């Protein structure tokens, strides 16, 4: 289970006939889904697993960072804007971007300062991830460990193989939910919890089909 | 490959005479080989098998789609009372008052709920798209693209000389329909009318009702 | 008790008061001469005694009962759900086409053309088979659960279930025929 041919596939019983031969079941999250054939070269397939996991980890920090200012504005905490896709505009406000609501907090004023900080900061860390450096040199670029496993959970590879599967499946949900969040922000214009609440008001009437006539062309 | 004129080294190619030598993996073996792989996307002979079985499924859906987008607008011009005869407005028929009438006829299908349509479709497509992958009632172990048997009841694939000829006709009808269904997409986004309306508007005045009428249409500011 | 039955058959009983499925002998008479250019024309002689359809009769009960089981089960529930008598269908469907209260778009003239193509061609394909056990019991799509892998030729019984229900469904529709015009 989860490795070898005992793994469950992406079509269930329908994928028993045809999975790609190179998707043997020696990597986490392998359900044998390469119907486009984009990874029959194993060097490219080694590159794509890095792309999938880094997209998965940024989507997990994304889907939590998009869900937390809305769930805390529902409690009653005053925010400049709860929704994530209007959450960059607070640095152009009057008082600037306060973190929750206070003034002893961050209190961002200049967008050129906070971006040029990020560019040199993520310029170092992402280059360290591609090469190696002050937190590891010869480590695995997929899963380094050591200083990136402080709590001692990257041990006993029978339960560390399962944590690899728990890593990517939580991520593949989160990537599908950021592209979730991306589309439902464009099509509706309201927040994802704001889309969650009015789907709970009337589920039959308020769904995705209520906005199906929106992008129609008419000149 | 036989001496079938569409196969092998002396086959017609996508720049005619200006094409030179085709790529080394396009040996004239599989149908519709005009030697057009300039991006090199199918240099891997395993991805090239996936792209072949992804082109033809796109081709067979777009051949149904291009016939399926002309036909309600062609009959709609001839007085058949569709709710929306135009294809890209044909989804919104479920949202009007009387529902969705096949052929504009109220005592035909009369769909009222779009969630019943999608719930039926996911169950029925998911059963048969999986049958295309493996097994199934109409054929268990067959070819992935050309299964035949129950999907060739007229026997039009018996002669493998004829069958290799008709596969070229299938892919050229398919690539024409994919290229035209992409035309349906773009010239509905740009113009906003049906493709048979765009045809009859072009035929009424080809000098002004070409695509350069809408060239300044997406101009910024 | 009859002797020409009771074996390899669902209804292994000699019910016959008259023996309709009795294999009878036959004798062939010659053709009488009718040539005028002969002086005398004789009445033909006995030529050939012939030793001699239970397979044909088994098929024909099965077809009638299965149409009856579509008829008896179809007349009780169309009387229940719709609320119209089974004899009245046709008088109310010529006026307005319906199924379970849902209006249908078909003229009554089209129903003749629909039924003689669809039901007719399926009846043209049933007699396109030349094996009397396959004519009675075909395979293929009509056994989707694959019960032909089982056996009923021994004492184990896995077939005599439609044919008893075929019998009284013919009778209960015969009871519908004695009830329609009279009562
Ligand atoms: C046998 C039943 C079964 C079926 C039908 C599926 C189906 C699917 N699984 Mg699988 N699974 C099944 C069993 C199982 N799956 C899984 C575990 C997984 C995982 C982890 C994943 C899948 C995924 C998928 C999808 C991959 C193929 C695809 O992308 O289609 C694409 C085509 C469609 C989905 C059809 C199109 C949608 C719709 C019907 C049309 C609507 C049209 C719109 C209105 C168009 C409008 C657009 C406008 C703008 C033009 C597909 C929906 C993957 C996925 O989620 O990707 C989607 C995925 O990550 N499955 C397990 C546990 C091991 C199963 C157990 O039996
Ligand atoms: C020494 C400075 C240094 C700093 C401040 C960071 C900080 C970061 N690293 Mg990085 N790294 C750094 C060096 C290195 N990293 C890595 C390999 C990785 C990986 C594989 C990942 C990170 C990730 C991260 C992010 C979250 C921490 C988990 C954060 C941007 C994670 C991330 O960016 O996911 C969103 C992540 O997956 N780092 C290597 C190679 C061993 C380094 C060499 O010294
Ligand atoms: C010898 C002359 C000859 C020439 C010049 C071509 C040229 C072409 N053939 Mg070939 N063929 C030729 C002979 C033959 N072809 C074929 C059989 C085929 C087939 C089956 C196919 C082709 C296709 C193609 C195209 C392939 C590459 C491409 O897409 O260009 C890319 C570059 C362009 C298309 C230039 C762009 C045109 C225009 C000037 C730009 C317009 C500018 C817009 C205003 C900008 C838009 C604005 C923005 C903002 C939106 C190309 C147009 C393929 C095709 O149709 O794909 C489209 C194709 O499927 N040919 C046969 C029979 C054997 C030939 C016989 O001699
Ligand atoms: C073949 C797949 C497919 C495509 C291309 C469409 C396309 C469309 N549907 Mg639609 N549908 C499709 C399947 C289905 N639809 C519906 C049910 C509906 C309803 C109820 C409605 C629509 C509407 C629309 C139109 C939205 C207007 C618009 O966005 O303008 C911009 C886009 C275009 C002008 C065309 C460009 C097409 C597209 C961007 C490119 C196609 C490639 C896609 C990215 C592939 C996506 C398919 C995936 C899921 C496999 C749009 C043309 C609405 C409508 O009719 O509004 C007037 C509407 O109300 N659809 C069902 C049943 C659940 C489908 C089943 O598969
Ligand atoms: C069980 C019932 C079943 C149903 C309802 C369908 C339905 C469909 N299949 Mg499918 N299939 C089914 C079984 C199977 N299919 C396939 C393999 C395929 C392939 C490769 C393709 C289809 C395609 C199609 C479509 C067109 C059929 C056609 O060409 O008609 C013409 C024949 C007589 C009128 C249609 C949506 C085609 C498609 O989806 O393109 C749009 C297509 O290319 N099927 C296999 C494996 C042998 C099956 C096994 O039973
Ligand atoms: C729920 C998602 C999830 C899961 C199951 C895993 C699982 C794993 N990761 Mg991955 N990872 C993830 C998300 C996840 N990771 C994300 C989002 C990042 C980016 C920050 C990373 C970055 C990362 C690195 C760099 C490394 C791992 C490693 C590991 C392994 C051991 C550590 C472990 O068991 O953590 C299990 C994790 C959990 C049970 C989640 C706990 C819940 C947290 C606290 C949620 C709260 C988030 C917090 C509020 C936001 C702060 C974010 C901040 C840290 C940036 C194991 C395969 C290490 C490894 O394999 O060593 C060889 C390793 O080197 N991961
Ligand atoms: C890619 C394939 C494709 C797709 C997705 C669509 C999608 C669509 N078509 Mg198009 N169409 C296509 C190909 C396609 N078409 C082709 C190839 C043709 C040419 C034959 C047509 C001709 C066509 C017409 C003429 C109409 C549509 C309509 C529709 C819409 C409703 C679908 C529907 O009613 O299905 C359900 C359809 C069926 C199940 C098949 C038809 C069944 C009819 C009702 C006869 C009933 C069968 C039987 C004789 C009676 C049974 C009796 C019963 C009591 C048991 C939808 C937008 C309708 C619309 O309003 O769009 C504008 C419409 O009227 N289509
Ligand atoms: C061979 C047997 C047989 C025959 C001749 C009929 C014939 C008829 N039935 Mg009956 N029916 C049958 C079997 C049969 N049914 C069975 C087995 C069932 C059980 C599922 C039903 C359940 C049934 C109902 C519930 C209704 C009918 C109705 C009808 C009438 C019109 C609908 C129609 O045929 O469209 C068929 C279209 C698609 C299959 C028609 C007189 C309807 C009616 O209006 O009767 C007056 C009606 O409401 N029938
Ligand atoms: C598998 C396969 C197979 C075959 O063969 C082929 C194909 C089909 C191609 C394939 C598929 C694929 C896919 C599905 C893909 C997808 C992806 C995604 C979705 C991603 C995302 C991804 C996503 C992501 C990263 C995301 C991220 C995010 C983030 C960071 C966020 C951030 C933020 C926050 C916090 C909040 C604030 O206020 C703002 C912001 C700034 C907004
Ligand atoms: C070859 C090559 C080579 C080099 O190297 C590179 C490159 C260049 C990349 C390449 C190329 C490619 C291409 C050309 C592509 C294209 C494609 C397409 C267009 C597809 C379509 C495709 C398309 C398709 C599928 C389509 C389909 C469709 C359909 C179904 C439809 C449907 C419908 C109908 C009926 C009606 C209604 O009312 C609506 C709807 C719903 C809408």
């Amino acid at each position: 289970e989860w490795y070898g041919p005992d793994r469950p596939k992406f079509l269930g019983p329908f994928s028993e006939g045809d999975t790609p031969a190179y998707l043997t079941g020696e990597f986490p999250g392998d359900y044998g889904w390469d119907t486009a054939g984009l990874s029959a070269d194993p060097e490219t397939f080694k590159r794509y697993r890095e792309l999938e996991l880094i997209h998965a980890r940024w989507a997990m920090l994304g889907a939590l960072g998009c869900i937390t200012p809305e769930l805390l504005a529902k409690n009653g905490i005053p925010f400049g804007e709860a929704v994530w896709f209007k959450a960059g505009a607070q640095i152009f406000a009057e008082g600037g971007l306060n973190y929750l609501g206070n003034e002893n907090l961050i209190h961002a004023q200049s967008i050129i300062a906070t971006l040029a900080f990020q560019v040199v900061v993520m310029g170092l860390a992402e280059a360290y991830r591609a090469n190696g450096g002050p937190l590891g040199e010869g480590l695995d670029p997929l899963h380094p460990g050591g200083a990136f496993d402080p709590l001692g959970l990257a041990d006993d590879p029978d339960t560390f193989a399962e944590l690899k599967v728990k890593e990517i499946k939580n991520g593949r949900l989160a990537m599908f939910s950021m592209f979730g969040f991306f589309v439902q922000a464009i099509v509706t214009g309201k927040g994802p919890i704001q889309n969650l609440d009015d789907h709970l008001a009337n589920p039959t009437a308020v769904n995705a089909f209520a906005y199906a006539t929106k992008f129609t062309p008419s000149a | 490959t036989p001496d079938s004129f569409w196969y092998g080294p002396e086959r017609p190619l996508f720049l005619g005479a200006f094409t030179g030598e085709p790529p080394s993996y396009l040996t004239g073996e599989f149908p519709g080989d005009y030697g057009w792989d300039t991006a090199g996307l199918s240099a891997d002979p395993e991805t090239f098998k996936r792209y072949r079985e992804l082109e033809l499924i796109h081709a067979r859906w777009a051949m149904l789609g291009a016939l399926g987008c002309i036909f309600p607008e062609l009959l709609g011009s001839y007085g058949v009372p569709f709710g929306e005869a135009v294809w890209f407005k044909a989804g919104a028929q479920i949202f009007q008052e009387g529902g969705l009438d096949y052929l504009g006829n109220p005592n035909l299908v009369h769909a009222q709920s779009i969630l019943a349509i999608l719930g039926t479709q996911v169950l029925l497509m998911g059963a048969i798209e999986g049958y295309r992958v493996n097994g199934g009632p109409l054929g268990e172990g067959l070819d992935k693209l050309y299964p035949g048997g129950s999907f060739d009841p007229l026997g039009l694939a018996d002669d493998p000389d004829t069958f290799a000829e008709l596969k070229v006709k299938e892919i050229k009808n398919g690539r024409l329909a994919m290229f035209s269904m992409f035309g349906f997409f773009v010239q509905a986004i740009v113009t906003g009318k049906g493709p048979l309306q765009n045809l009859s508007d072009h035929l009424a005045n080809p000098g002004t009702n070409n695509a350069f009428a809408y060239a300044t249409k997406f101009t910024p500011q | 008790r009859p002797e020409w039955l009771d074996g390899s058959l669902p209804g292994d009983r000699g019910f016959d008061p008259l023996g309709l499925s009795k294999p009878s002998e036959f004798v062939v008479i010659g053709v009488d001469e009718n040539d005028q250019n002969a002086a005398k024309n004789n009445k033909g002689s006995v030529e050939a005694i012939v030793q001699a359809g239970l397979a044909r009769f088994r098929e024909c009960e099965l077809i009638h009962g299965r149409w009856a089981m579509l008829a008896c089960l179809g007349a009780l529930v169309a009387e229940a759900t719709t609320g119209v008598s089974w004899v009245e269908a046709g008088k109310v469907e010529l006026d307005g086409a319906s199924y379970a209260g849902l209006s249908l778009p078909f003229s009554i003239t089209q129903l003749i053309w629909i039924e003689v193509i669809l039901v007719g061609g399926a009846e043209f394909y049933r007699n396109s088979e030349t094996n009397p056990e396959k004519r009675c019991y075909p395979g293929g799509v009509f056994d989707p659960l694959k019960l032909a892998s089982e056996d009923e030729e021994r004492a184990f019984r896995l077939k005599t279930a439609e044919i008893k229900h075929a019998r009284l469904a013919m009778v209960s529709f015969f009871g519908y025929g004695v009830q329609a015009l009279s009562t």
